[PDB]
């Protein structure tokens, strides 16, 4: 498995590497690693496989549908090199099991993710472990690769990330994390209709189709509790249950009815022989919000989904191949001890004036003001203390916005009163209680620790009863 | 003297700016960021491969008429 | 009439791919997944001891079997809707009649002389021509579409709509035999990447040695490459100091990551050409995986 100098080959053959994500980039990466001579590879992915000839995957085929992504990728690659030692985890990387000790096992960690919260976690884990992290992303023809090393380069969070207006469509999602994953699923389902072909057998019955992919399919997903052990389980739906009990966010009954309305309307279109027509978009709004409710996700309005669905950049599989190849090439330089030669590489659609399609850039030093990788980081949050509760603080301010996984929160006053405890069965009764009941208001400080992430954040509180419509907290600074 | 500059994004997209040569390029950056609906430090602006800092000016960077500024944006997909 | 027509144009296209080693494997895999009407894999060589691994479409236990034949099952398995075919016969002794069944032809592992001939044939018959190879950390792609028409949408310009455009490509012979004694070429010379002249060196090696430089015979190949470096650069009116000595240690065998990169770009260019939807890179693409450079040069005119 040689093609490069003795020291490097022995480094690559003996080392151990981590790949986070087994989608398009991941599957391509895995192959690239084994063909280069990486013989000890760990691969983690939470999702299962769902594929159709509407969009075709490298290692994933129809026979694999419903199985673990990481496992099948491992099995597929084992057929090329039978000798590779690949460990596959069907799990989330945010499981506390994958702690600093786990991350120190690896001489290199490679990201292949589709979301921010997970990327944030890996960033922090890799800094804590003091292990080189290769960060990559893609959208259509575009994409980049970069390297994060503690005390040398900027971490994944040194600079503010552009708030996502356009959505890169990735390799078909089965377990929704973001609300966009349901909109992609509904858009994917719409072009798969207008058992695989159950509509062409029941006669486009909007009730029979409801009770298959929203009843059986999700109850079939509950057989495996690999995800459902620390993470929130999905709640199945029955048509008879839903009947029982504009920018407007509506209830489950209305979207179930609009689901049957959309199907009643769109089948007239099908009789003869797009997304602009209302009936087409009415389907997307319904089938998505339906899946959103099942996977404990807040439902979105028609207006929000309309613009989001229009902003889906179609996937180009060939771009993921280019990026996965660039990752390995950056990997080789690091394991060569030539990190000073590493670059942030941007991919273009067209050559720039300097005739460059791949644009390499110097790695930036740490941002002294970064709220993650800097020494003694500190922030400021404005919120309504009389409205917001500890549960709203934990699940939507400490865990969601600041991307903590297992946090512990105490008030700064030379006493250390535990508001939030990561250890289950300690501060559970505090959830419903208002923050002002604990003597928190203006000027108060909260020392939040995530011992899994090995990360301390000092949170400054400024109180305001005025916030606006649908506003609970505002980050300032 | 004033200079018209071409600002080309990764998606071949193009916006033209007419900027004073002694004026800091922070204004061009914050204007472009407002057009894309993105935060100040969310993109990187390069000229001749060099990163354009907030206090940089066309005069200091020897920018010519019709010169290209390249925009690069991280993809999270 | 729409970008949906570009979709059906791709799905009706037949591509010929020559050379099923690392790069061809990548190209096949990409084009097959994309959904061409069909792909014919042509290779005359058999799988060697060091091929089942490096080529992921080949099964372990296929040494002695034709490289294209041994690729078929895995390659087809990627997409049942694609008409995946094989050809075991030699490209050099293939009649002109054979090529006219294909919309695009992509050559890998072939000698310069085979490259020029097939290219000349394609242009005569309006077939779209592509070639590309990997050499260590280096890799390149070349296209020749002649008079090519495409519809790219141009993003809003303020201080999006579709537009038809025609680009003219040139034969590989003119692109490879560039005259640098001209006034225009002298100013172009400074802007031209040394990977173009590196390609000139490796082509001479392949034409003479019948194979690429290999890790097994590193020291002998390394000496001949330095000799070819002088005999090519001096025979072009260019000081041989444009390629440093250290070029030898970065152009041996086939780096899997480099195939990934060059196969990803080349395949997409084939797709673009067949779909007639986006502006194809005018002429050459050069990739150096040690520096992270991806350069598009236009040479020939
Ligand atoms: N934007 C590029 C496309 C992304 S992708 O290549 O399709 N990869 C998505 C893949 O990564 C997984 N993922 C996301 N978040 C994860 C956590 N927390 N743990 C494990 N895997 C995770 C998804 O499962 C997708 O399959
Ligand atoms: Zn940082």
């Amino acid at each position: 498995s040689r093609g490069l100098p003795r020291e490097l080959a022995e480094a690559v053959a003996g080392g151990r590497v981590l790949v986070v994500g087994a989608g398009g980039i991941g599957c391509e990466l895995l192959k690239n690693l084994v063909l280069t001579g990486f013989s000890h590879i760990d691969l983690i992915d939470l999702d299962t496989i769902d594929v159709s000839n509407l969009n075709r995957q490298f290692l994933f085929q129809k026979k694999h549908v419903g199985r673990s992504k990481a496992q099948v990728a491992k099995e597929s690659v084992l057929q090329f090199y039978p000798k590779a030692n690949i460990v596959a985890y069907h799990d989330s990387i945010m499981n506390p099991d994958y702690n600093v000790e786990f991350f120190r096992q690896f001489i290199l960690v490679m990201n292949a993710l589709d979301n921010r919260a997970a990327r944030n976690h890996v960033n922090r884990m890799c800094l804590a472990a003091d292990v080189p992290l290769i960060e990559s992303g893609t959208a259509g023809y575009l994409g980049q690769v970069t390297t994060i090393k503690k005390g040398v380069t900027e971490c994944y969070e040194c600079h503010p990330k552009p708030t996502q207006r356009t959505f890169p469509g990735c390799t078909i999602r089965n377990t929704p994390s973001e609300p966009i994953h349901c909109i992609v699923w509904a858009k994917y389902l719409f072009n798969q209709l207008f058992t695989k072909e159950w509509a062409k057998s029941t006669g486009y019955d909007p009730v029979k189709l409801f009770t298959k992919l929203f009843k059986d399919d999700i109850r079939y997903l509950l057989t495996m509790d690999k995800l459902w052990r620390k993470r929130k389980p999905p709640v199945p739906l029955d048509w008879a249950e839903v009947q029982s009990q504009d920018q407007q966010v509506l209830d489950v009954k209305s979207y179930a009815r609009l689901f049957s309305k959309s199907i009643e309307t769109l089948r007239v279109h099908l009789a003869e022989k797009d997304k602009d027509d209302p009936s087409a978009m009415d389907f997307v709004t319904s089938a998505a919000n339906l899946r959103m409710h099942i996977f404990s996700m807040n439902m979105k309005s028609r207006f929000d989904i309309k613009s989001m669905a229009g902003n889906i950049i179609p996937a180009i599989a060939t771009t993921n191949a280019v990026i996965a190849g660039l990752i390995v090439l950056e990997g080789l330089k690091i394991l060569s001890g030539k990190i000073d030669q590493c670059r942030t590489i941007f991919l273009n659609k067209q050559p720039n004036p300097r005739k460059k399609l791949l644009v390499p850039c110097a790695l930036d030093p740490p941002n002294p003001n970064c709220y993650v990788c800097a020494s003694k980081p500190e922030v400021t949050v404005r919120l309504n203390v009389h409205k917001v509760t500890v549960l709203t603080l934990q699940d939507k301010i400490v865990k969601e916005k600041f991307a903590m996984v297992a946090p512990d929160v105490q008030i700064e006053d030379g006493k250390g009163t535990i508001l939030i405890s990561s250890e289950e069965g300690e501060t559970e009764a505090n959830n419903h209680k208002k923050l002002s009941e604990f003597g928190i208001r203006n000027g108060s400080r909260l020392q939040a620790d995530d011992f899994l992430q090995d990360y301390t954040l000092l949170i400054n509180i400024l109180h305001s009863e005025d916030l606006g419509k649908d506003v609970e907290f505002e980050v300032v600074g | 003297e004033y200079i018209k500059l071409k600002v080309i994004g990764q998606d071949s997209s193009e916006i033209h700016f007419k900027v004073k040569m002694t004026t800091h390029l922070k204004k061009l950056k914050e204007s472009y960021c407002q057009r894309q609906g993105v935060p100040m430090n969310s993109l990187r602006f390069l000229f001749e491969g060099q990163r354009i800092a907030d206090n940089h000016t066309p005069k200091e960077l020897g920018m010519e008429e019709e010169d290209v500024i390249e925009v690069y944006q991280e993809q999270c997909g | 009439l729409w970008g949906l027509e570009a979709q059906k144009r791709l799905r009706a296209s037949r591509v010929l791919l020559v050379g099923l080693k690392g790069l061809g494997a990548e190209i096949a895999k990409n084009l097959i997944l994309a959904g061409v009407k069909g792909l014919t894999m042509l290779d005359h060589e058999q799988v060697t001891p060091e091929d089942p691994g490096a080529q992921f479409l080949i099964r372990t236990g296929s040494v002695g079997r034709n490289r294209a034949e041994a690729s078929l099952e895995r390659a087809q398995n990627l997409n049942p809707m694609v008409d995946v075919k094989v050809d075991t016969e030699d490209i050099e002794k293939k009649p002109e009649s054979f090529f006219t069944q294909f919309d695009a032809v992509c050559l890998t592992c072939c000698s310069r002389d085979v490259i020029v001939k097939v290219d000349q044939i394609c242009h005569k018959n309006s077939i779209k021509f592509f070639t590309g190879d990997v050499f260590g950390y280096h890799g390149y792609t070349f296209a020749n579409l002649g008079e090519h028409e495409f519809v790219e949408e141009k993003t809003k310009v303020a201080k999006t709509t579709m537009v038809k455009k025609k680009v003219v490509f040139c034969p590989v012979k003119e692109a490879l035999e560039v005259d640098w004694s001209s006034e225009k070429a002298k100013a172009a010379l400074k802007r031209t990447t040394s990977d173009y002249f590196l390609l000139q060196v490796l082509l001479k090696f392949r034409t003479d040695k019948g194979r690429d430089p290999s890790s097994d015979t590193y020291e002998e190949d390394s000496e001949l490459l330095l000799q070819i470096r002088n005999d090519v650069l001096d025979s072009l009116g260019i000081s041989p100091d444009l390629l440093p000595e250290d070029f030898v240690r970065y152009c041996f065998s086939e780096m899997a990551p480099v195939c990934a990169v060059v196969g990803g770009i080349l395949a997409q260019e084939i797709v673009k050409a067949l779909s007639q939807r986006d502006p194809p890179h005018n002429n050459f693409f050069f990739f150096d995986g040690m520096k992270g450079n991806g350069i598009v040069e236009c040479l020939g005119p």
